């Protein structure tokens, strides 16, 4: 079946670097977009980045465009997220989803660029600690 | 960016009661607004996409509609496993924006 | 509103069946218990009563095909009228209900305006501009009856444009209505997306033999994944049919 398993999260100091990995199984990432969605502890869902491996089509958020780098390797069928210069505002649970362009379902009813995250990951926790 | 405003951000209902959540949006997203449900400690699950289409496997008691920039999610009859937090999302214009979240609690 | 809401549900002169009569006595008692319970409960009871009549017909299946078609036409008209009257006294906003027999009803009661509106359920969805429902708050409803075989059997399809036809309904009988009664000259076209379907596929409605399937100007945009999208310029009881010649 379709599974997304994240990894690479953990404790980190502000100003450090941490790379997240999201392995995708049950499908080929070359036909969907792999969004990265974070959720601060006790807060709402927030977008972080996005990737379309067949097009490249790198896209990032506002408080993220400067440092995070999102990559997708078709050989391993996984998508990464090379977070850097981390701050205490980046402590959250990062999910990787699978954006689904459902235009081909009803091309006479939907628009070309409509998409929805149909299969989510499980969420890896990133902690940015200035002291322990 | 499009600010997705949601109401009432906290709802107390019971089993069988009809529950409606509103997600009025700034600017104008035509119909591409999707609804997710997140039980505590779990990843969200897509419920409705394009503001009216039910995703595969979702119970038929969930319905959605659009009235301009106002998008509503309605539950025909609430059930004990329907108490969770609901978000609305747009992907038309970057950045994609989520709703503040409406939490449904038992009475 | 004038306590004569249920007086129209009468069996037409000439017919004589012991199931239609009992169904109409049931709707009469429903009208009796309509000023007491709720507008949200009488509507569900009407839907359940229609489901009971459709699921287990008695000598209705022994009626002549013209009489059955006339019964179906009157039933759809009365259902539209009752739904309009009941929705006129509902809180503003969408109202959705799904009967145990999967009879799906959705409503949209809201103020007058020209805002694009998308509404519907699994069996039928609608993409209309609200400037056509206003014609008090406007109403827009979709009533999809899945099983309608006994009343709609041995019906004929007339295309009016242009020998043998082998009809086979592929979707539920989705009856569409708004507040304004003149529902055949809508200014802006409506977009429909019916489901359950899937040598031709047509979007046809029930036109008052006492009733026959008619196309009469409803462009079929296309069909895919067991769902046909039709663009229509009027409102009636639409249902996708296969027209094997």
């Amino acid at each position: 079946e379709v599974q997304l398993v994240e990894s690479g999260g953990g404790l980190v100091q502000p100003g450090g670097s941490l790379r997240l990995s999201c392995a995708a199984s049950g499908f080929t990432i070359s036909s969907y977009s792999i969004h990265w969605v974070r959720q601060a502890p006790g807060k709402g869902l927030e977008w972080v980045a996005s990737i379309s491996p067949y097009y490249g089509s790198t896209s990032y958020a506002d408080s993220v465009k400067g440092r995070f780098t999102i990559s997708a390797d078709t050989s391993k069928n996984t998508a990464y997220l090379q977070m850097n210069s981390l701050r205490a505002e980046d402590t959250a649970v990062y999910y990787c989803a699978r954006s689904w362009y459902y235009y081909e379902q009803n091309p006479y009813w939907y628009q070309k660029e409509e998409q929805a995250l149909d299969y989510w990951g499980q969420g890896t926790l990133v902690t940015v600690f200035n002291q322990i | 960016d499009i600010q997705m405003t949601q109401s009432p951000s906290s709802l107390s209902a019971s089993v069988g009661d009809r529950v409606t959540i509103t997600c009025r949006a700034s600017q104008s997203v035509s119909s591409a607004v999707a609804w997710y449900q997140q039980k505590p400690g779990k990843a969200p699950k897509l419920l409705i996409y394009s503001a009216s289409s039910l995703y595969s496997g979702v119970p038929s008691r969930f319905s959605g509609s659009r009235s301009g920039t106002d998008f509503t999610l309605t539950i025909s009859s609430l059930q004990p496993e329907d108490f969770a937090t609901y978000y609305c999302q747009q992907s038309v214009y970057s950045p994609v924006t989520f709703g503040q979240g409406t939490k449904v609690e038992i009475k | 509103c004038e306590d004569m809401t249920f007086s129209t549900w009468t069996p037409p002169p000439g017919v004589h069946s012991q199931t239609l009569s009992r169904f109409f006595d049931k709707v009469q008692d429903l009208g009796r218990d309509s000023k007491t319970s709720s507008a949200e409960v009488t509507i569900q009871n009407v839907i359940k009563l229609v489901d009971e009549l459709m699921e287990a017909p008695g000598d209705v299946e022994a009626l002549a095909p013209p009489v059955r078609h006339l019964i179906a036409t009157q039933l759809l008209s009365n259902l539209e009228d009752i739904m309009r009257i009941l929705a006129k006294s509902l809180p503003k906003g969408p109202f959705t209900y799904i009967s145990p027999s999967n009879t799906e009803l959705t409503l949209m009661i809201q103020e007058r305006g020209d805002k694009n509106v998308t509404m519907g359920q699994s069996s039928a969805r609608m993409k209309l501009n609200w400037a056509v429902a206003a014609g008090g708050p406007a109403v827009a409803g979709i009533l999809s009856i899945q099983n309608m075989t006994t009343l709609l059997a041995n019906a004929s399809l007339n295309l009016h444009s242009k020998r043998g036809v082998q009809l086979r309904r592929l979707s539920a009988v989705n009856s569409i209505f708004l507040s304004h009664n003149n529902t055949k000259e809508l200014n802006s076209p409506i977009l429909f997306a019916f489901s359950h379907l899937e040598q031709e596929l047509l979007c046809a409605f029930w036109k008052s033999r006492g009733g026959h399937w008619a196309t009469e100007g409803c462009q079929v945009l296309g069909s895919k994944n067991g769902s046909t999208t039709c663009q229509c310029s009027h409102l009636a009881s639409f249902a996708i049919l296969m027209a094997h010649y």
